[PDB]
């Protein structure tokens, strides 16, 4: 149940429902996670995080390889993986490491995890998500088209898209899953039209917006707005590989929901800090640099996260430099709170009809 | 006119040497006996001083050697000292700096005036004096600082064995001399002789003249046999003074270290199983890597408090070894300290409620079943404190 409570200049301000029936802050992002954990992260440091999204983002190319224990399991991923009261929409591809591309055919779909290809036809794909039983899942689908291509693209992924309905039907497992639709069609506006009227013929629990993601050329951006203007308002509207927060703004103010949460993780992978300011009148820091050995301030001045509220740029200097995970461990808390951060402000600004203001702020600093 | 005493006898077994005590220390009071881990082995896999302070450690060493390469002397001087630096409000321990983690290939020959370190090709060389190591560890900051010893391989033989004891006293007397604040850090000595039950027997007779707050004990688990090895303990333990306390160095392993609790000593250190995968269980280790853990959806030990227990299951851990490694040795590191941790407190609350006896042979009985499948000395060593199985 997705109930809204403005749409100030396109952008859809709201939360959904009945999900228990927890409940998920739109515009909002997903928490990101590799391999069944938020990076570097555990139970413990992640509950002082501010803001954590109340949705997590698992990747079927990080699990399928361990389908047989899953399902020897049977309580599913999330109680498997030992943080069974949290909310999971498995997607198809991880947005960081998708792995070789031209594996698509109208029969199956192959993701790499750390070992070796698993191709899954629909069958697989179900059997999988029945192991996995994650809340929301993303419809199989071909999103590789990147103009008879295009065509393809729509047709693969509106059959599997029916084959994985009739599937869920008589699956007692996957009753209380959500089955996400997929809009393909690649960069031919007629096909990206047609996935986005045909694919909401369907009763599928919201709608994911794949294909768009940059290199986001602003025909995409457009393709974007007339797909979405095509697709009703009541339904989650998801979008992947877009996460940058210039980039999230732009697909916010064309009725884009939900967004990964990827982009502070990239930045915690190179050693870097988020800094950009979101509030009022560079986005971020390289720890590894010399310039950082004696500075005693943390990443951030007024940052409530455990890494800036007390630890230095200096000692996080020191522990890159060393290769000690503790570095990644407090770039990963302070950059997921600044993100995290950066998404209430968003909400706040839309509250206050102040978004035109604060996409300049995030641009000057981009 | 002796100098205050840091420890205080909280609790003593009538028949063994098992001492419970209590460490007063500038960042707070620590029960003895103590497990002290390296704090720098958890923050490498990515522990917080949150998460190393909730699973109880009061205590953790800090190796000078590598802190005086990065960040250095200086810039931990700036920092406010080691506490500051890493954000670490309880007791640190620190060693001398001429020893512990230098490969051999950077030293070159002892001397009197110090320890010697080499550059990379054929660089100039540099001199550690005991006066600059106590320097260095009064930047550190730490609670308790280590004299510097000449530190020789349990197994070497010869006159070098005498050599290296006698100025390792020597040394000590220039580490006290050069320790101007002893009401701000506490100066332990450290036992020499190797296996030469003479030459220990002296250093321990000269070293406790001098009147330092507490005494290790150098020189052992270098590949000695196991009974020269607790002997040596043993010996220690008969001359060091009782009002103080004694540290052995470099034990780790959990019947070792639950022995030589029984012959007397107070402090342990040891070096790093979770790399292959290991966790440590009453019954010895589980090797999480095995065919048999995939499915085996049960915790490493339902009775360990540690967040790994709470939260995960050897199945989980299996696949991430496999899958995610980083993350697994993460899980792997928190569980084996804080079941050492544990079995030191199990080992102190025995102590108090004057029951040791039974919780070693209720240890030996969970870790090798009946008395003919115990380790020999261990046997041997409990035998000489009145302990049997
Ligand atoms: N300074 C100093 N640090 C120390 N750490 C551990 C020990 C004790 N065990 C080491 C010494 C000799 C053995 O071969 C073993 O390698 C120690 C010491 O005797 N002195
Ligand atoms: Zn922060
Ligand atoms: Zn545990």
């Amino acid at each position: 149940k997705l109930s809204l409570i403005k749409v100030v200049n396109g952008c859809r301000l709201g939360k959904i429902q009945n999900l228990g029936d927890c409940t998920v802050d739109i515009p909002g992002c997903l928490l990101y996670t590799r391999t069944g954990s938020a990076p570097h992260l555990t139970h413990q440091t992640l509950r002082n995080i501010h803001g954590v999204p109340g949705i997590a983002q698992l990747t079927l190319s990080s699990l399928a390889e361990h389908h047989e224990v899953l399902a020897e399991y049977k309580k599913g991923v999330g109680s498997f993986i030992g943080m069974p009261e949290s909310l999971f929409y498995c997607s198809l591809h991880d947005p960081v490491t998708p792995g070789p591309a031209g594996y698509v055919t109208s029969k199956s779909v192959s993701v790499w995890g750390f070992g070796g290809r698993v191709e899954m036809t629909v069958s697989k794909f179900m059997a999988i998500q029945e192991a996995l039983q994650p809340d929301w899942f993303q419809c199989l689908s071909d999103g590789e088209a990147s103009i008879k291509r295009a065509r393809k693209s729509v047709d693969r992924s509106l059959l599997f898209l029916d084959s994985c309905l009739r599937l869920q039907e008589e699956s007692e497992v996957l009753q209380k899953s959500v089955i996400i639709g997929v809009i393909e069609g690649g960069d031919v506006m007629e096909e990206r039209l047609r996935s986005a009227r045909e694919t909401a013929k369907r009763p599928v629990g919201g709608f994911l917006l794949d294909g768009f993601q940059g290199d986001v050329t602003e025909t995409r951006l457009h393709l974007l707005s007339s797909v979405t203007a095509e697709l009703p308002e009541d339904k989650p509207r998801l979008i992947c590989g877009v996460s940058r927060p210039d980039e999230v703004l732009e697909c916010i103010e064309r009725g884009v929901d939900l967004f990964e949460s990827f982009f502070p993780y990239q930045v915690t992978e190179r050693g870097c800090a988020l800094t950009f300011t979101f509030d009022c009148q560079s986005f971020e820091i390289n720890l590894k640099e010399k310039k950082y050995q004696e500075d005693f301030d943390p990443l951030v001045r007024g940052c409530s996260c455990y890494c800036c509220k007390n630890h230095t740029r200096a000692y996080i200097h020191h522990l890159l430099m060393t290769n000690e995970l503790l570095a990644g461990v407090l770039l990963m808390m302070h950059n997921f709170e600044h993100y995290f951060g950066f998404f209430c402000s968003i909400r706040e600004a839309l509250k206050n009809d102040t978004l035109a203001q604060l996409k300049e702020l995030i641009c000057r600093q981009m | 006119e002796s100098a205050p005493r840091i420890m205080r006898l909280v609790a003593e077994c009538s028949r063994s040497g098992a001492r419970a005590g209590e460490l007063r220390l500038p960042h707070g009071t620590v029960a003895t006996p103590v497990f002290m881990p390296v704090g720098t082995q958890a923050t490498m896999k990515g522990i917080t001083t949150e998460q190393l302070d909730s699973l109880g450690c009061r205590i953790c060493l800090g190796n000078t050697y590598h802190l005086g390469l990065r960040p250095g002397p200086e810039l931990i001087r700036k920092a406010q000292g080691l506490h500051g630096f890493m954000n670490w409000p309880h007791n640190l321990l620190t060693d001398s700096g001429g020893f512990q983690m230098v490969s051999l290939f950077s030293l070159s020959e002892v001397t009197e005036e110090g320890v010697h370190f080499r550059s990379p090709y054929d660089g100039e060389e540099t001199l550690l004096s005991p006066e600059r190591s106590v320097e260095i560890q009064n930047a550190l900051g730490s609670d308790i600082i280590m004299q510097l010893d000449h530190v020789v391989s349990s197994t070497v033989t010869g006159p070098l064995v005498e050599e290296a004891m006698h100025r390792s006293v020597r040394w000590l007397d220039r580490c006290i001399a050069a320790h101007k604040h002893p009401d701000k850090q506490n100066l332990f000595a450290i036992i020499q002789g190797g296996l030469n039950a003479d030459l220990r027997t002296t250093c321990l007779k000269e070293m406790t003249k001098r009147d330092v707050p507490g005494f290790a004990i150098g020189g052992l688990s270098g590949g000695e046999s196991k009974a020269q090895f607790w002997k040596m303990v043993a010996l220690s333990t008969s001359m060091l003074p009782k009002d103080k306390p004694r540290y052995l160095m470099g034990v780790g392993y959990a019947t070792d270290l639950v022995v030589c609790v029984a012959l007397g000593c107070d402090m342990f250190d040891c070096v790093r199983t979770a790399r292959f995968g290991s966790a440590l269980v009453p019954t010895g280790n589980l090797q999480l890597k095995k065919k048999q853990y995939a499915k085996d959806f049960s915790p490493i030990n339902p009775e360990c408090p540690c967040p790994t227990c709470q939260t995960h299951s050897r199945a989980f851990l299996h696949a991430l070894l496999h899958s995610d490694n980083t993350t697994a040795l993460h899980h792997l590191t928190v569980h084996n300290i804080a079941y050492q941790l544990q079995l030191l407190s199990a080992v102190r609350s025995s102590i108090l409620e004057q029951r040791f006896p039974d919780f070693v042979r209720n240890f030996m009985r969970t870790m090798y079943g009946d008395h003919s499948l115990c380790p020999a000395w261990a046997v041997e060593a409990l035998a000489s404190v009145g302990i049997m199985l």
